[PDB]
């Protein structure tokens, strides 16, 4: 039975984790015990609507806000796929957390909500279904579902007028991203009453497409380039009583076995695989699109942190002492000169880097060179530039291993323009 | 010629206190504007005849050669420049190398000095470059932590810190944990400042509720804790990107309102540059041209320009206001190759 990652996206409050959850429950992954005992809780620190989102938000900030913060891995399985599904938060701060979350992803779920105010504000210019629509793209994520969700709130009363409102607005804006928009489903669906989550909903007669536990068997498997060398962006580093200090990740490409040596660049420490397990499941290998912990003998936690990437000993990531890329700018208000340093989103990793020179404008559409080292960029530019990381930082060349090779460019806490990466000097 | 600027100051401040002599035989030498050099001159000339008094020949001849060299460098001036001037001769015991300094400070000398000593006497040099109006600022979330400090324009990291709070070997923290450490790192760094005076606000910056706990727990020594800014600033990121995002929503601290003219500035220049207002003057010439009209709103320069002082002199008079763009500003190389340093914004259209 094939694996999938899925990355859940969209913006603050429109319902991410209370669907992941609901979904869970309704296939029967969640104790009902424990749903109930979450209920109480949820109830006697008034926020009974956080009972399903309570599943994935645990930290103790999360719960007192009533926020998504950082990602949340669980496991579920439809009738064609085990997925392993990925909850990312809302909130502007966090989207750094969202971005880790669309680099490990195979498909995602734009969940948005039809509640009057709510689906524009989303949408609005800074709003964070626009931003995490443009990052899903950037980060590689082709397949994609929609659930136009909260149909059941008073507001909305399941109105088909308002659905095909939302779905008309998001397909322009798709389009204009590159998606391929006739092939993706827009699920009306209720993440809090559970309309079209598994079963059909007796409240929307007018809608015929898929459920979304249909739609999800409807996605197609990624390839698995197993043949290139093993690259493993560390999401996060655990220290845990009989593993020691594990690594977690996905893994793009190449194989990983118990016994394994690796190393972990730009630190170029070296350790040694005890052990693999992906949730909970001990493996003895783990291959592309596995979402994996591995054991490290030999290497203390302090030594690597997330952005990092493992690689064997033979061909280790590429760091990058400076790196050349085509970029588009989606936005800024003023200009873009040489010294412009924003931050690379880059896998699970995010460091400045600094622009050390521009050697081309481009045509955004055709891709000739209309200029010859401008004097600046502005929004709507399109270039062939240099960069200079502030801090180690690991790249491969799109044309390589596309996966670490493709990123965002942020600052003062916006998306500024996207990137694939062209070529890159090797530290 | 001879003027140089508060930041050319500092970095010369530096290498004059390495400066030492086993004997009292470094010249140190102020004159205010205004005042006749052949008078000056008379003066040194009275120091000279009494160099035969001193019994130790080695030392006779260090003050001897040093009293040259500034008669020297001091023959070849007509009269002293705006900001009087000051000299500083002699020769470096542990090096070998001797040198004599003459310059024009950024602001003028209000009275007459000449010592020997062992060192150089800079005091009145380095009251004239401490504006003591430093910011410290700490970024903390629940794992990861930057320490920066802020002084005119310049930002700059401090620490960066990244602790063991959870999301053989076994290595585990607790919040309260890392916050302490946090705390004393920021206290190690920030506390010294505070009692030369030089600090005076401390930010507090960072992603959702970790700054506000932060705060209110004992974390941050009770000297720097009184001087605390009252505003938390929210920011998502850390290092320097975490601490320019804090130093320009700190909106209520006048300590930092020259960092954000100083950014602001740029970004209104390049704006100009990308709507093609043509409202930008550059070159020597057009930038003197647009000057003399009263035409220019705001001058950008850079640091680095010899001439420096000249432009922020004509500027006062013109009615523009001054940007020194400091080479930590990320467009500053670009300001320097492209437009020599130096550029106007309009607030009105010449052709
Ligand atoms: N009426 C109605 N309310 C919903 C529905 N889904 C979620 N909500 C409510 O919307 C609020 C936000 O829910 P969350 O699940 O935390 O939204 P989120 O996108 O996952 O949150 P962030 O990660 O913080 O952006 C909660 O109070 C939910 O009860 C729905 O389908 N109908
Ligand atoms: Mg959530």
């Amino acid at each position: 039975k094939p694996h999938m990652n899925l990355v859940v996206i969209g913006h603050v409050d429109h319902g991410k984790s209370t669907l992941v959850g609901h979904l869970l429950y309704r296939l029967g992954y969640i104790e009902e015990k424990k749903l109930k005992e979450l209920e109480e809780q949820a109830k006697s620190r008034g926020k009974e609507s956080f009972k399903f989102a309570w599943i994935l938000d645990k930290m103790k900030e999360e719960r007192e806000r009533g926020i998504t913060i950082d990602l949340t891995f669980m496991k579920f399985e439809t009738k064609k796929y085990v997925f392993t599904i990925i909850d990312a938060p809302g909130h502007r701060d966090f989207v750094k957390n969202m971005i880790t979350g669309a680099s490990q992803a195979d498909a995602a779920i734009l969940v948005v909500s039809a509640r009057k105010g709510e689906f524009e504000a989303g949408m609005s210019t800074e709003g964070q279904t626009r931003e995490h629509l443009l990052l899903a793209r950037t980060m590689g994520i082709e397949q994609i579902i929609v659930a136009v969700n909260k149909m059941d709130a008073p507001d909305v009363n399941y109105d088909q007028k308002r659905y095909e409102f939302v779905v008309s607005v998001l397909k322009k804006f798709m389009k204009g991203l590159g998606y391929q928009v006739d092939k993706i489903p827009f699920i009306p669906v209720s993440a809090w009453k559970g309309d079209n989550l598994i079963e059909r909903s007796p409240n929307m007669p007018w809608y015929n497409g898929p459920t979304l536990v249909e739609a999800l068997d409807q996605l197609q498997p990624p390839a698995k380039p197993v043949d290139k060398p093993l690259r493993i962006p560390v999401q996060n580093v655990y220290s845990i009583p009989g593993a020691g200090t594990v690594p977690v990740g996905r893994v793009e490409t190449g194989v990983l076995r118990v016994g394994d040596k690796v190393v972990f660049m730009p630190p170029g420490v070296v350790g040694e695989v005890r052990s693999i397990e992906m949730h909970y499941q001990q493996l003895q290998q783990a291959e592309p699109g596995d979402n994996i912990g591995f054991a490290v003998r030999g290497v203390s936690k302090s030594d690597i942190k997330r952005g990092d990437v493992a690689g064997h000993l033979d061909k280790p990531p590429t760091v990058a002492e400076e790196f050349e890329a085509r970029i588009f700018v989606i936005w800024h208000p003023s200009a873009i000169t040489v010294g412009y340093t924003p931050v690379i989103h880059v896998h699970t990793a995010s460091v400045s880097s600094r622009i050390i020179e521009i050697k081309a404008k481009l045509d955004p559409k055709t891709g000739q060179v209309v200029e010859q080292n401008p004097q600046f960029l502005k929004a709507g530019d399109a270039a062939i530039v240099r960069f200079k990381p502030v801090k180690p930082l690991v790249v491969e060349k799109f044309s390589e291993i596309p996966q670490l090779g493709r990123f965002a460019m942020r600052d003062m806490n916006r998306t500024v323009g996207i990137g694939i990466v062209t070529d890159v000097k090797p530290a | 010629r001879l003027t140089i600027s508060k930041r050319e100051l500092a970095r010369l401040l530096k290498e004059l206190k390495k400066w030492s002599a086993p004997a009292t035989v470094l010249l140190s030498l102020y004159i205010p504007p205004g005042r006749p050099l052949s008078d000056v001159m008379t003066l040194l000339r009275q120091e000279y005849s009494i160099t035969d008094n001193i019994k130790l020949k080695r030392t006779r001849q260090a003050v001897k050669r040093a009293l040259s060299a500034a008669m020297d460098r001091l023959q070849m001036l007509t009269s002293t420049p705006p900001n009087g001037l000051v000299l500083f001769c002699g020769e470096d015991m542990s090096t070998g190398k001797f040198e004599c300094f003459m310059f024009s400070p950024p602001e003028p000398i209000r009275v007459f000095y000449y010592r020997t000593d062992k060192r150089f006497i800079t005091d009145f040099l380095e009251d004239m470059v401490e504006d003591n109006n430093a910011i410290g600022i700490i970024i903390v979330e629940r794992d990861q932590a930057t320490i920066g400090l802020l002084k005119g324009a310049r930002l700059e990291v401090l620490k960066e810190l990244e602790g063991f709070v959870p999301g053989e070997r076994i290595i585990e923290q607790m919040v309260d944990e890392f916050f302490k450490k946090v705390g004393e790192e920021a206290s190690n760094l920030l506390v010294p400042l505070a009692e030369k005076g030089v600090l005076k606000g401390v930010i507090v910056a960072g992603p959702g509720l970790a700054k506000q706990e932060f705060v209110e727990g004992n974390y941050l020594d009770y000297r720097l804790k009184k001087i605390l800014a009252p505003e938390l600033v929210d920011v998502a990121y850390q290092g320097l990107q975490g601490l320019k995002e804090a130093v320009m929503k700190a909106e209520k601290v006048v300590e930092a309102q020259m960092y954000r003219d100083a950014v602001n500035a740029m970004e209104e220049f390049k704006l100009h540059l990308a709507k093609g207002t043509g409202m930008i003057v550059y070159g020597e010439k057009d930038v003197e041209a647009a000057l003399e009209m009263g035409a220019v709103k705001t001058l950008l320069i850079h640091e680095s320009r010899e001439d420096l002082e000249e432009w922020v002199e004509k500027a006062k008079s013109s009615g523009a206001q001054v940007i020194v763009v400091p080479e930590s500003l990320a467009e500053a190389e670009w300001f320097l190759k492209t437009f020599g340093g130096l550029a106007g914004i309009l607030r009105f259209r010449i052709s």
